[PDB]
């Protein structure tokens, strides 16, 4: 007989005794397994195609994709024991604001502000929504599958803050149209028009080391310092007191996205050559950034300081990851 | 204060837009999104029944895992699976070979919905999705690694799926042909409707049961915890379907409905079926595999079939005939071929139990009772070595399981052959023959186990080269239950 | 040699059973006999062994060779009792 292992078969010799978080997340894709044939069945159709030559065949290489961790080391049970605890924050927060009549308060230039730097955002935040859950589908490794996993969870987290402020929004000011204008600012308003190509190109992008620096390297960061960082600053001196909270609460899992992204990219300069292969996607898609936060910062109140704090705030993310 | 759900939900489904710098089929491509020449405006049609939002996720899900996991370190050091039946033990490790992998799979059958959807509607339930299954698969390798040193046959919670033993490329032939390797709306129907809503949801409530009548309070927590969020994510064939009868496809729609219910019966039949009728022990069941069938399963078919605007499969009267054979086949094939899957399958034939099967299914003993005749009387004879094999059985190319029907005094093996572009395909049915001919470019070129074996591919080429293929050695490749226990009723 | 499928009468299972190009029907019979009565299938010597194509029903003699037969590799054989 073969006989009983302390662990799985795959984690076995360790020196240390594995995590939950090992146990539950690593080695898990099978499609890994024989990539001349993927999937269970012929060797030709259009998704054995697809996963060779956006998964297989990137240039972004590593001879063990499943050595990646977490450095946040979530499961499903520890992302909903954090984000519980960081929801009863933000909906206490709706409730206790509301409960003041905090929405009256605003002045008219900051609701008109609102209605067309605040509420459209729930279109480039399901965007980046699409943008993670496809990660999660063409990455190599299950640990790397479940970074972009929470952190889809987490896009749909901020459309879904926006979806409720945005109803609060037009309760308060029945006529400035939230709700029902959103589109069009986001289809037809100059300031959204460089974030919008930025993510319909972006969200195209099917190599998944491809999609990864452009939706985690590139676009997040210039989408978390255009209307995290900066719409709440103005938020905040402005008298929103709610968004300037909100918005802070959200960059706690920006800042998430960016531990898991800096520890792949970390992974990545192992092997030679990677550096080189990233190097020339974020210079590929940079000038798209510069672009989308140019046209917002540039509408806001303060535009050009905007501009100039997004643009090295946001490239700092990835001076700090080599 | 706070809103009202009903006041702000649909501005969180609200996210269509018409893209620009790049073109609809560009972001959208047809092979990953599927929406069949149906408009962006009349797929935004969608209705999932069920709403949930964001933080309800999360602080009912936070509380879902606190209870399962509480109860499991509660009984954690009682040790239950020392003591279980051990049919029951063979249960739960074929439970967890066989689906954690495919569970954790899902959450990617659940993202390309949630990326490639054109009904925002579904991309946002697929998102909740992807977290279900995410869950599903972890929560479903955290249990078992709790009886690793207990047994290496536990480390197959893990280690199935990553291995060409034929149970499990049986496994990975299924999902990956419903959920892997299809469009979003395909995805949505194959999966969700035919096989969670059809299948799994009961399955698992019955599963449930059975761990609680056995004594397995843990496993009887544990499943029936993931059973409580299938609804929030199986529902989302239903609306899919809608939208296509409505538009111009019901056909396609149809065709997919027939394709994964046969596909998600015969996986069915190996994988609940001998589990029912065979290692429950006698006086644990309730009703037989078939009455759970037709009384569960076969019922709500046609319901929401007809409610759907949609027909039964040309196929229904047949699969309603083979509700008395076919995991009576799927039972022997196993436990006679039992060094080759991970397990220990339980013979389920002492005398009791086979007067149970007789009354449930009358003919049991005129025709399986006859194999079973031999095979007894065989070890009653000390004969044991004709009672495990020396050749490989036919696989189907479709399942890939073995072809088996009605034995002694009524035999009706049957192979549904076809001869395609210079090979030969072996078919356990007509249904399986239909569903690589209305789609051979999908199968084709696929080898099932007995194909490779053939070709060269199993090295050595005799049974110990096969089990090694299968990455199986003593201490995992299967024996009998009971340990032939139940042999002595015969003498 | 060869590759066929046995359909062995009252076995409830077809199985792969390697054959020789050289054999008889009686000789291919007597190898699809070996993984089949004994074993799941109860001997009948008041009976004789006959081998048909699964396909169309023919009944090949019991003298003839399978190089004659004209088999696809893996073609599924009836493994039938009669005289
Ligand atoms: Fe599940
Ligand atoms: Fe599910």
């Amino acid at each position: 007989a073969l006989k009983p292992l302390k662990t799985w078969s795959h984690l076995a010799g360790n020196r240390r005794r594995p995590s939950e978080y090992e146990v539950v997340s690593t080695n898990l894709h099978y499609f890994t397994d024989n990539p001349e044939r993927p999937w269970e069945l012929d060797s030709n159709l259009p998704m054995q195609t697809w996963y060779k030559k956006y998964c297989f065949d990137s240039p972004l290489k590593h001879d063990d994709w499943n050595a990646f961790r977490d450095p946040d080391q979530l499961v499903y049970r520890t992302y909903n024991l954090l984000q519980d605890g960081q929801e009863s924050y933000v909906q206490g927060l709706f409730d206790q604001l509301n409960d003041r009549g905090h929405d009256q308060m605003l002045t008219r230039e900051w609701v008109e502000t609102l209605a067309r730097f605040y509420t459209p955002a729930r279109y480039l935040f399901h965007a980046l929504q699409m943008g993670s859950v496809y990660i999660h589908q063409i990455a190599p490794a299950s640990t790397i599958t479940n970074c972009a996993t929470y952190e889809t969870a987490d896009h749909l987290r901020w459309l879904t803050h926006t979806a409720y402020r945005t109803r609060e929004l037009a309760n308060c000011y029945p006529d400035v149209g939230f709700g029902k204008r959103e589109r069009d600012v986001w289809e037809n308003d100059p300031a959204w028009q460089g974030f919008r190509e930025l993510i319909e190109k972006a969200l195209i992008a099917w190599d998944w080391g491809e999609a990864f620096t452009a939706i985690n390297l590139v676009t997040k960061p210039a989408v978390e310092e255009a209307l995290l960082q900066q719409l709440g600053s103005l938020a905040q001196s402005e008298g929103d007191t709610l968004l300037g909270l909100l918005a802070q609460a959200q960059k706690r899992d920006a800042e998430r996205h960016r531990r898991w992204s800096s520890a792949l990219v970390k992974m990545a300069l192992e092997k030679e050559g990677n550096r080189e292969v990233l190097q020339k996607w974020v210079a590929k898609w940079e000038p798209l950034a510069d672009k989308a936060i140019e046209a917002y910062c540039s509408a806001l109140p303060d535009g050009e300081n905007a501009i100039v704090e997004a643009k090295s705030a946001s490239r700092y993310v990835r001076q700090m990851m080599g | 204060s706070m809103l009202k759900r009903e006041d702000w939900y649909d501005l969180t489904r609200t996210t269509n837009w018409t893209p620009k710098y790049v073109t609809e089929n560009e972001l959208f491509p047809e092979e990953m999104s599927g929406a069949r020449g149906i408009s962006m405006e009349a797929w935004e049609k969608y209705d999932e029944p069920y709403k949930i939002t964001y933080p309800e996720y999360v602080s009912i899900q936070r509380e879902k895992d606190s209870g399962a996991y509480s109860i499991k370190a509660a009984l954690e050091r009682d040790g239950f699976v020392d003591r279980a039946d051990p049919g029951w033990v063979s249960t739960m490790q074929l439970h967890f070979g066989a689906w954690a992998l495919e569970e954790y799979a899902a959450s990617t059958a659940e993202a390309r919905m949630a990326r490639f959807a054109k009904a925002p509607g579904n991309r946002n339930m697929a998102t909740f999705g992807m977290m279900d299954e995410n869950r599903h698969g972890q929560i479903q390798l955290y249990f078992p690694y709790a009886n690793v040193k207990r047994s290496r046959k536990w480390d197959w919670a893990h280690k199935a799926i990553h291995t060409n033993e034929w149970a499990a490329i049986a496994a990975r032939s299924f999902f990956d042909d419903m959920m892997m390797t299809r469009d979003s709306v395909a995805v949505s129907i194959m999966l969700t409707f035919a096989f969670e809503t059809g299948f799994t949801n009961m399955q698992f409530l019955g599963l449930a049961a059975d761990a609680a009548e056995a004594g397995d309070h843990t496993f009887a927590s544990l499943i029936s915890s993931i059973q409580t969020d299938e609804s929030r994510h199986a529902q989302q064939g239903g609306p899919s379907l809608k939208i296509l009868v409505e538009n111009g496809k019901k056909d396609e729609a149809q065709q997919m409905v027939d394709v994964a219910i046969w596909r998600s019966w015969k996986l069915f039949s190996v994988l609940t079926g001998p589990i029912m009728d065979y290692y429950t022990p006698l006086e644990s069941r309730n009703q037989s595999f078939k009455e759970f069938m037709l009384e569960w399963i076969v019922a709500q078919f046609e319901r929401q079939l007809l409610d759907l605007g949609l027909d039964k499969p040309w196929y229904w009267d047949q699969f309603m005939q083979d509700l008395d054979e076919t995991h009576h086949g799927m039972h022997l094939g196993v436990w006679y071929w039992r060094p080759t899957v991970w397990w220990d399958p339980a013979a389920g034939v002492s005398p009791e139990e086979r007067e149970w099967l007789e009354e449930k299914y009358p003919g049991w003993n005129d025709t399986w009772g006859q194999c079973w005749d031999v095979i007894t009387d065989n070890l009653v004879n000390g004969k044991p070595e004709l009672t495990v094999p020396e050749t490989l059985p036919t696989i189907c190319n479709m399942c890939n399981l073995p072809i088996a029907h009605t034995p002694g005094n009524k035999w009706n093996v049957k192979d549904y052959q076809l001869e395609y572009e210079g090979r030969l395909y072996h078919f356990g049915s007509e249904a399986d023959r239909w569903c690589f001919q209305i789609d051979p470019e999908r199968y084709k070129n696929h080898t099932n186990l007995v194909d490779r074996f053939l070709k060269g591919e199993i090295q050595p080429a005799d049974l110990a080269g096969a089990l090694m293929y299968m990455s199986l050695e003593p201490g995992v490749m299967g024996d009998d239950a009971h340990d032939y226990e139940w042999v002595k009723a015969y003498q | 040699t060869f590759p066929i499928m046995s359909n062995f009468e009252r076995d409830f299972v077809i199985q792969l059973v390697p054959v020789d190009t050289e054999d008889t029907m009686d000789q291919v019979a007597e190898k699809c006999a070996y993984h089949s009565i004994n074993r799941r299938v109860h001997p009948q010597p008041e009976k004789i062994l006959r081998v048909r194509r699964h396909e169309d029903g023919t009944l090949f003699p019991r003298g003839m060779i399978v190089s004659d037969a004209g088999l696809r590799p893996t073609e599924t054989l009836d493994i039938i009792f009669m005289d």
